[PDB]
RNA sequence: GACUUAAUGUCACGGUACCCAAUUUUCUGCCCCG
RNA sequence: GGGGCAGAAAAUUGGACGAU
């Protein structure tokens, strides 16, 4: 008897289970499955603390199964003395049946003891099994035991309280995966225990005798897995602060409700939140961003007044009252208690409860049916060790879901059936250590290798659980070998956050309650990779599963493990790979003096092969990629890549709106950013970079497939086997093809490399911009002649049909030519793909599959007025009105952009536009284009609007231009319209010309065109690109000889069009045709004195006779609306449209000129394009003459084929009196439209012409109907009125 | 005059899922809609939510767990937690109470059905006791309204069969209308106490359990009633389980194949029962002799019944996806979308019919001779066999050359646990034998059995033996002597140059077309491919041609040219199957898939085999086709087990599965 | 040395929190009378 | 004699086939 002391210490976390003696076991299931874990027990009432120890019956078993492989080892002849078989077997009649039954293999050999033991004289296995001493099944006295084992008790350096449950152990879900479905069937929940702090157990064996002494020291340091991690054994001689946040959130609340701004706390708090990236410098020197320069409200979030002070001052105070706790737990302390305090002010909590699902099956019934089987390997074969060291790195953001951190308390994970759950502030979580470092968990990486093995085999076995025998399978036999490492990276900074949603297939717009942030890993980050085999010869699956999760020169690692695979997350790969060698029968002492290489393998990858420890030898038989079966026949044709590089010619965005109010520019939406780790700098990036989204790329390509097949537009997919259910996946199968991210890979190649485009709704009836109606963009900079080019991958798998890869192929097809944009605003020209290209990498089959004008000839009469006084003397106002009455037409059911209707069709339209005065468009991105602040400071120059170094005319302008010409050419609804104060504006209007508001009443033919807010467009728009003319209109006498210096453009006012509140609303506002610019032109030296230089601009200005070419996309269309388009596009000669600043002046007029119109039909066998001749489209003007006619309510003209006379309905004739040009067919007729200046004595009188607001306002001659009369008939005299 | 929070749609929407004027497969979508809505209105209020809600959750959580089928062997954990689910939301609602009679008359009725539901799927939550005091408090409550709801004559039956007396209710439930044939029964059985009504009643419910599927409450609640007349030493439960288990025959006569897979794989203690019936007659009371053989033939007849019915269920493309079908539902996956007499044998033949009782743990053998026209059975042991088997299965799965002393061994074990297969009464000498074991003796070698002797003698050596999985493969042309191999490593080319073949023998590369092209129905085949059979989804069984063709679906579809042939194949065929075999009595190997498609006999190898015994096998069969195969094995040196083991391993694997 | 094991028998390294979902829909950087 | 607008309206999670 010695005393002997064995201290136990663990190198990953371990598992805990609560303790039941024997009888209370048998009522839990959650003690019956953690009969091998470490036990904790209460002590004290209210199950706050206890004590964590493990039983001395569990390291016995740990011992026993020591000894049992190490004498398997030498044939029972350890240190030369012989041993026997042991017995291993209770007869149940004669005594009692020990507490735990075994169901493993036992190893047996020869018995060369040549006796039999007894008391009297034993080998010193039979001593170890305890088979023959005074003690058994009771426990009465401990001087009886010849072999003991006494428990193992937890040592901890604070102990003023007790261990406190709590920070000891966390508790998560564990899983089980479907093979042929790769969905979950069951759960269960664990606890796992830390290993730095709490992972030291002592304990004494007091083994009463010296002839098993060598062997029970030497099966000391065999146990290598024990509690579920491994080990070795050597002998030795704050709520407050929570409460107080809620607070402050409390009193942020009032303070944002009291200004009827509660809905913006929810993106407050998704801000709050994603400040936890950026430093405490973010809030110590004030680098929140900005408002508007000389605006007197800043930031229209950080700059909300709560209690008298600013949103940045009292979060800086906040900061500072709770610098303790840290930034990163204020942070998101902050953002769950204002979430939380929204959520309750709202009225929902969002409970979030399950029916007829969330099984948590444990392995239940081994009461009877007990076996002993015996396994006798041969005297020949040697057993050797094999260790595989290496590191895994992440190319692509990996993702381990975990459930919320507040299921995840140790003690209270789950009270009873029916217990509504409380959703947190995010919806998906990531692992992390408690140092909040990201893990790869064991189970995750086991059953990633357990899939692998499986599909390497070819044949295998669903996991059977509560198995009376053990499995005899391949992979269960393989498995049963292989022992894995937890591992943990070295870096702690906070995960990203992606937000995802779902659109509606009828609408195309969001779905309502579709809206979710997932919370995912940097990629090239480094884990470490440790595998151990044990077993007589080196499986040649095992090795070529090594091989395919490699990836070096010319191969990619292909090492799916996590979840979220399908938006390609979870792709791992290992490198450096080093295989060691241990041998096990002629090394055994040289294995037990360092146990393995346990707790030490990040040094043994490390060190090189001079100082390598005594015994292990480096493994130079390992196999190559091309030699192994297994590998290249049942693993590598799997997942096949296809990748390719998208090339797009306009300004794509990918908004996030988050990232937007945490840096510096004010600018509502800003493109997509990544961080991707560095290894070799062991920070994240200078600069990250630009790229899509994997979601956006799936949902394009599944809704490109839905749309060719037809499948989106079914209500059900229960026993669905579709063509989307099998190539995509659905709620109970995973998608068979996986999409990656779209990287952008020229960057470097543009200087300033996003632009800023800024946006303004305007007004129906004032004509000028809207009220809290302007919006900026900041896309990337999108060029015909310098195009982005984005390379992204998707992998598909071995079984692919041939109708399948056609559609694939369709839908690639389809991307390339132009139908579905990237991003948003695809309707305005963001984001357009020019075409795509595939490398010479793909496979075979998917590189063979992939591979005169029309005029209008119509005239208008035009007004008399000034047709006949063709000489001079005429003054007409600048703008009049057009007045359709009450009629709206609202359409009940609504096209659907689910499917490609065989009735309707769609196409393209290449049209050209070419001026007829001078344009002017001007690129707000900087206030001075043109450096003339340096001599005037104050003075505002642009220069035209250009992409890259080339003018483009963006494509919101003339989208909005045609919506104008035809709301007034349908008779539709105001679209924009602003109710404020001058009753109210809203008023005056009739309640059926008020805007759409939802898809119940239905849609007015200018809502069911261009859209909504509630349903998506079928028109989409492009950027017009300049192709010839005579440029810059050149004026000498100008600091630069290209740019014009216009007059003072003032806000317009309703109260002249309306007088006193016995008048009605004229409508809509329109502009004439006129060559007043050259009156701006001549005055220039006198505009330049007189007026001072703050409010004038100064632009470049165009010319005359230049060029734009611009095309129009439109799908699932109607032959009458299409008909109304094309004449809106051009209503023939004499008449064009208005468009640019200068309106007023006449400075934006253009002619548009239809080139060509394709027309292209998918119902058919695949697709075809089409010319659609000058027949077809007469016919649909013709159609569209109909329809309106028919509209109109009387059938004036009869049935027939005949060339329209537009002139016959009175608001199309008013329309086109207001836009006929006088001065284009050879005409000498110069019509002069200005407006009076103010009074008399004033700058641009006509002196003598009596043409001043005195006298027309005054009430006293020209009463205020004779005003609105003749504002409203177009072309109407002023000074000499009528 | 309406709440805003009402649940009268959802009590309507179940009150109309109720009456069977609802087609069975549309039940479920609208009970789970319903469900939805109440979910819904209980998140809305967490708990301030009426009584009358929780009621009618209850209400559906109780349909929905009636609506769920216990497929298999193992019951689904959804219907075990919707069960939990509702028993924990009638528990809230009684715990507080608005003041109700009617009320309180459903909560309780509700409690006690879904408790009752709850014991009948397991015994260890809800205990017999909790069971029978909530069930007479419920009574005590006064749900005795027997005219109206079936719920109150289950209650009254479950009452009566715990054991208090009822003899109050008893006219007024006789009167009931709603109570079936077997709940009348049950109340003549154990209120009256009497023999002849409950014997009248419960035979009218069993004639009318001949068109009712396999997957009603009926079958269980028969089992049960059975059991516990089988139990309670009754005089009265033997005739009636032989009459269920007629019902149950003729009802498997009429059952789809994946039904017969997953619901009538549970009637295996019915087939028990019922064969326990059969063997408690013929006994020591003496009746005549002619009855005792009558009984035995009967005992024989149904064992024979519980034999491999899968299989015996075997334009292209429909059969294709069937067995697409089959393989996916064995593994517990989605499934979306003139026979001979046993007395009819050769003379000369003695016929061995195996079943291993599960329910006493005892095992059967039934003997037939058709020389003496006799029949006798004996009983034995099964639990050390079994053990020995799976010792010999986990050592050959490993090293698969060593474990010649385990094969031994279970041979030496074998020959201890079965004593009769040498008695001189039981199989005659020099006779030829057939085997038909049961559930795990086809992997066993009945063939190798050494008797306890003190020098054991093998079973070939005075016996010649044959292997069928049922005697439903019993039945009641041409000379060409195919020939198909794809051996590459040699050794065969003093074979191929016989000119005993012609125009079809493949010598080198043979493929599966190759074999799926033959038309002639060849008197020999031979086919010396690889083995490599597999263990988990023993479906596919990897007959390695050439090209990796047939494996064993391929063999079921693709050949139909092989009926009436004779098959030596040099392979791992036979067996490895899974030693766990099945939730049913069931063969699946590429030999019995040969034997399917309409081949008369097929010589397989129980595990891995030489190239010489198959070398030597081929040339000594084809000299004389009449040879047997106990001939050549006693000559190879089968009797050799105790100087040398690998020689008595190598030689036995052989085995012949035709009767001629 | 209790709380805290039983000794001729512990495959829990027997079980991936897995599957489904386009940050997207609508909007001319435009504009004159107290 | 004089400058306004500089974001507004919604979505902030739903569901997850087991056999008449
Ligand atoms: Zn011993
Ligand atoms: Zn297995
Ligand atoms: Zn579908
Ligand atoms: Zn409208």
């Amino acid at each position: 008897d010695m005393n002997i002391t064995v201290e136990l210490t663990f190198f990953e976390p371990y598992r805990l289970v609560e303790w039941f003696d024997w009888d209370a076991r048998k009522k839990s299931h959650s003690a019956m499955r953690g009969q091998a874990f470490a036990q904790w027990t209460w002590k004290g009432k209210g199950r706050t603390a206890g004590k964590s120890f493990i039983t001395g019956t569990l390291v016995r078993s740990a011992v026993i199964k020591a000894v049992e492989e190490l004498l398997s080892l030498n044939n029972g002849k350890w240190e030369g003395v012989p041993c026997c078989n042991g017995s291993f077997q209770t007869d149940e009649s004669k005594g009692k049946k020990p507490s735990f039954l075994r169901k493993r293999h036992t190893l047996q050999w020869q018995a060369n003891n040549k006796n039999i033991c007894d008391k009297e004289e034993a080998c010193p296995f039979c001593i170890l099994l305890g088979r023959f001493d005074n003690a058994g099944k009771v426990h009465e006295r401990n001087k009886d035991y010849d072999i003991h084992f006494s428990n193992f008790d937890l040592d901890h350096k604070q102990e003023k309280n007790d261990l406190r449950l709590v920070d000891i152990a966390s508790g998560r879900i564990l899983n089980r995966v479907d093979f042929d479905t790769g969905k979950a069937k069951d759960y269960f929940r664990t606890w796992e225990a830390d290993y730095e702090t709490y992972g030291t157990y002592t304990g004494r064996i007091t083994l009463r005798n010296e002839h098993a002494k060598k062997l029970l020291l030497a099966s000391l340091g065999f146990v290598d897995k024990l509690c579920g991690a491994l080990c070795r054994i050597e002998v030795i001689k704050s709520e407050d602060h929570n409460d107080e946040l809620r607070k402050q959130a409390e009193v942020i609340v009032e303070a944002f409700k009291q200004n009827d701004k509660l809905e913006k706390i929810r993106i407050l708090a998704d801000a709050i939140r994603t400040l936890r990236l950026h430093g405490e410098g973010v809030i110590e020197k004030d680098e929140l961003p900005d408002g508007k320069e000389e605006r007197d409200k800043g930031h229209h979030l950080w700059d909300i007044k709560v209690q008298g002070t600013a949103l940045r001052t009292k979060l800086k105070e906040l900061w500072q009252s709770n610098k303790d706790i840290g930034w990163r737990k204020f942070t998101e302390m902050l953002g769950s208690n204002l979430y939380l305090i929204y959520k309750k002010e709202t009225g929902g909590v969002s409970t979030r409860f399950r029916i007829l699902g969330d099984t948590e099956y444990y392995s239940k019934d081994s009461e009877g049916s007990d076996l002993f089987i015996p396994v006798t390997p041969p005297e020949g074969i040697e057993t050797k060790e094999w260790i595989i060291v290496g590191r895994l790195k992440a190319a692509t953001p990996f993702y381990f879901g975990v459930q919320q951190p507040s299921d995840s308390i140790p003690g209270k994970e789950k009270k009873s059936e029916d217990s509504l759950v409380i959703n947190e502030h995010t919806s998906f979580n990531i692992l992390l250590d408690k140092e909040n470092r990201y893990r790869i968990p064991r189970s995750a990486l086991r059953g990633a290798l357990r899939r692998d093995l499986r599909t390497a085999f070819g044949s295998g076995c669903n996991v059977s659980l509560g198995g009376q025998i053990l499995c005899n399978c391949k992979v269960c036999i393989e498995m049963r070998r292989i022992t894995l490492k937890d591992s943990v990276s070295d870096f702690s900074e906070p995960p990203e956050i992606r937000y995802r949603i779902a659109k509606n297939p009828g609408t195309a717009t969001v779905e309502d309650g579709s809206l979710f942030d997932i919370e995912v890993g940097p990629e090239g980050l480094t884990f470490p990779f440790v595998l151990r085999y044990r077993g007589h010869k080196f499986p040649e699956q095992l090795s070529s599963v090594i091989r395919y999760w490699e990836e070096n020169d010319g191969k990619n690692g292909m090492a799916w493990l996590g979840g979220l695979d399908s938006t390609g997350k979870g792709r791992f790969a290992l490198k450096d790979i080093k295989i060691f060698e241990w041998d096990l029968n002629q090394k055994i002492n040289e294995y037990i003096k360092e146990r393995g290489m346990r707790g030490k393998e990040k040094e043994l990858l490390e060190m090189g092969e001079s100082s390598l420890p005594d015994g292990l030898i480096p493994y130079k038989f390992f196999e190559e990629r091309e030699c192994l079966f297994p590998y290249k026949e049942n693993l590598k044709p799997q997942w096949s890549e296809v990748q390719y590089t998208i090339e797009v010619g306009s300004p794509l965005l990918t908004a996030d709106t988050i990232s937007a109010l945490t840096e510096p520019g004010n600018r509502d939406a800003i493109a997509y950013k990544k961080r991707v780790y560095n290894d070799g700098n062991n920070a994240i990036e200078p600069e990250p970079r630009f790229a899509v989204k994997s979601e956006t790329h799936r949902g394009i390509f599944r809704t490109a497939v839905g749309r060719r097949t037809g499948d989106l537009g079914k209500e059900d997919h229960e026993d669905c086997t579709c063509d989307m259910c099998i190539i995509f996946g659905n709620e109970h199968e995973s998608s068979k093809i996986r999409f990656e991210d779209l990287e952008l890979i020229n960057g470097n190649e543009f200087e300033k490399l996003e632009k800023h485009i800024d946006h303004v709704a305007i007004d129906r009836f004032t004509g000028g911009a809207l009220d809290k109606a302007k919006f900026d963009t900041y896309p990337l900079a999108g060029s015909p002649k310098k195009p982005l080019k984005l390379k992204g991958r998707f992998w598909i798998k071995k079984g692919f049909s041939g109708d399948h890869k056609l559609l694939i192929t369709t839908a690639l097809s389809d991307i390339r030519d132009g139908l579905y944009p990237l991003g948003s605003k695809g309707g305005v020209g963001y984001g357009w793909v020019a075409g795509i290209s595939i490398d010479d990498n793909v496979p075979d089959d998917f590189k063979e599959m992939i591979n005169g004008p029309i005029n209008n000839d119509y005239v208008h009469p035009g007004h008399q007025s000034p047709k006949q006084d063709h000489k001079n003397k005429n003054i007409y106002y600048p703008h009049y009105f057009l007045d359709s009455g009450s009629k709206v037409y609202r359409e009940k059911d609504i096209i659907t952009h689910e499917e490609f209707t065989e009735e309707l069709l769609s196409g393209k339209i290449n049209c050209k536009l070419e001026t007829l005065t001078p344009l002017i468009i001007p690129d707000t991105s900087d206030e001075n284009g043109l450096k003339l602040q340096g001599n005037k400071p104050g003075h505002k120059n642009y220069k035209f609007f250009n992409i890259n170094g080339e003018l483009m005319i963006p494509g919101s302008e003339l989208r909005g231009m045609l919506r104008t010409h035809f709301e007034a050419l349908t008779k539709s609804c105001f679209a924009i319209f602003g109710e404020d104060s001058t009753k109210t504006l809203g008023g005056k209007l009739d309640k059926a010309l008020h805007p759409c508001t939802g898809l119940s009443d239905g849609l007015c033919p200018g809502c069911h065109l261009f859209g909504t807010t509630d349903y998506k467009g079928r028109v989409k728009f492009g950027f017009a690109k300049y192709e010839n003319g005579p440029e810059w209109l050149i004026t000498r006498g100008n600091n630069p000889e290209r740019s014009l210096t216009l007059g003072v453009l003032e806000s317009p006012r309703p109260a002249f069009s309306i007088p006193d509140d016995e008048s009605e609303i004229p409508g809509r506002k329109f502009y004439l045709h006129h060559n007043g610019w050259r009156i701006i032109r001549q005055k220039q030296l006198e505009i330049r004195e007189t007026v001072q230089p703050e409010r004038n601009v100064t632009t470049e200005v165009m010319d005359k006779g230049n060029v734009f070419s611009f095309d129009v996309r439109f799908e699932n269309l109607r032959e009458w609306e299409l008909g109304l388009l094309l004449q809106s596009l051009d209503p023939g000669k004499n008449i064009a449209h208005k468009l640019g600043k200068g309106k007023p002046y006449g400075f934006g007029s253009v002619k548009i000129k239809i080139d060509s119109l394709h027309t292209f039909k998918i119902n058919s066998n695949n697709d075809k394009i089409k010319r659609v001749p000058q027949s077809d489209i007469r016919e649909y003007i013709n159609k569209g003459y109909q329809k309106l006619i028919e509209w109109s309510g009387n059938n004036s003209i009869q049935k027939g084929n005949v060339l329209p006379q537009w002139h016959v309905i009175p608001h199309i004739d008013k329309l086109y009196k207001l836009l006929w040009v006088p001065f284009l067919n050879d005409s000498k007729l110069e019509p002069d439209v200005r407006y009076p200046v103010l009074n008399e004595e004033s700058k641009g009188y006509i002196e003598g012409s009596d043409y001043t607001y005195k006298k027309l306002g005054d009430k006293d001659n020209l009463p205020y109907k004779t005003r609105v009369k003749g504002l409203t008939t177009p072309w109407s005299p002023w000074n000499p009125f009528q | 005059t309406r709440e805003d929070i009402d649940r009268k749609e959802a009590e309507r929407l179940l009150d109309e899922a109720f009456n069977p004027r609802t087609k069975p497969v549309d039940r479920k979508k609208i009970i789970n809609s319903a469900l939805k809505i109440l979910i819904g209105l209980y998140k809305e209020k967490k708990d301030d939510l009426t009584s009358a809600s929780f009621i009618s959750i209850a209400r559906a959580y109780y349909l929905v767990s009636i609506t769920i089928l216990p497929k298999g062997t193992t019951i689904p954990e959804k219907k075990k937690e919707a069960l939990r689910k509702g028993i924990e939301f009638i528990d809230r609602a009684i715990n507080k109470f608005n003041g109700s009679i009617l009320d309180s008359q459903r909560a309780f009725r509700i409690k006690s059905v879904l408790s009752i539901e709850f014991n009948r799927i397991d015994r260890e939550k809800c205990d017999n006791i909790k069971l029978k005091n909530l069930l007479n408090e419920a009574v005590d409550k006064g749900c005795t309204d027997f005219d109206t709801y079936e719920w109150d004559i289950q209650i009254a039956i479950r009452l009566c069969e715990l054991g208090v007396d009822m003899e109050g209710h008893f006219d007024n439930l006789i009167k009931s209308n709603k109570a079936n044939d077997l709940q009348k029964a049950k109340a003549y059985y154990f209120i009256k106490k009497d023999d002849h009504k409950a014997k009248e009643h419960m035979d009218k419910c069993t004639a009318s359990l001949k068109y009712t599927p396999c997957s009603h409450r009926l079958w269980d609640e028969t089992v049960g009633f059975i059991e516990r007349l089988k139990g309670d030493s009754s005089t009265l439960w033997r005739d009636f389980a032989i009459k269920t288990y007629r019902s149950c025959r003729v009802q498997e006569k009429e059952t789809g194949t994946l039904r017969l897979r997953w619901y009538w794989s549970r009637h295996r203690v019915l087939y028990d029962m019922a064969f326990l019936a059969v063997k408690e007659q013929a006994d020591d009371e003496e009746p005549d002799v002619n009855v005792k053989q009558a009984k035995i033939k009967k005992l024989a007849e149904i064992s024979d019944s519980l034999k491999s019915r899968f299989s015996l269920r075997l334009s292209n493309h429909e059969f294709k996806k069937f067995l697409d079908k089959c393989v996916t539902a064995y593994q517990d996956g989605y499934v979306i979308n003139k026979l001979l007499e046993l007395t009819q044998v050769p003379e000369g033949w003695v016929v061995v019919h195996f079943y291993l009782n599960k329910l006493e743990g005892m095992g059967n053998a039934i003997v037939f001779d058709k020389c003496a026209n006799s029949w006798q059975y004996k009983e034995f042991q099964y639990k050390e066999l079994f053990e020995v088997f799976l010792t010999w299965q986990a050592n050959y799965n490993l090293y698969k050359e060593n474990a010649a002393e385990h094969l031994v061994t279970l041979c030496k074990k074998i020959g201890e646990t079965m004593p009769f297969l040498f008695c001189d009464n039981f199989i005659p000498n020099g006779k030829d034998v057939l085997f038909v074991p049961h559930d795990f003796l086809h992997r066993l070698p009945l063939h190798g059995s050494i008797e306890n002797k003190t020098n054991g003698k093998l079973f070939l050596e005075n016996h010649s033996c044959c292997y069928l999985p049922a005697w439903s493969f019993a039945s009641e042309t041409s000379d060409e002597y195919v020939l198909l191999k794809n051996f590459d490593q040699g050794h065969f080319e003093t074979l191929q140059n016989n000119q005993i073949w012609g125009t079809q023998s493949v010598k080198d590369g043979a493929s599966s077309d190759d074999l799926e092209n033959i038309r002639n129905n060849p008197r020999l085949l031979t086919i010396l491919c690889h083995g490599e059979a597999n263990m988990s989804n023993p479906f596919r069984s990897m007959l390695k041609l050439a090209n990796g063709g047939i494996t064993y679906l391929e063999i079921l579809n693709s050949v139909k040219g092989l009926k009436g042939s004779q098959v030596i194949l040099g392979a791992c065929e036979t067996d490895l199957v899974p030693p766990l075999s099945d939730v049913m009595d069931e063969h699946y190997s590429v030999a019995t898939a040969l034997l399917l498609i309409g081949a008369a006999g097929v010589v397989g190898t129980m595990w891995k085999v030489r190239s010489n015994k198959t070398k030597s096998l081929i040339e000594w069969k084809l000299e004389n086709i009449e040879y047997k195969l106990n001939e050549w094995q006693k000559e190879t040196g089968g009797a050799a087990y105790k100087d040398h083991p690998p020689t008595f391993y190598r030689s036995i694997a052989f085995r012949s599965i035709g009767f001629p």
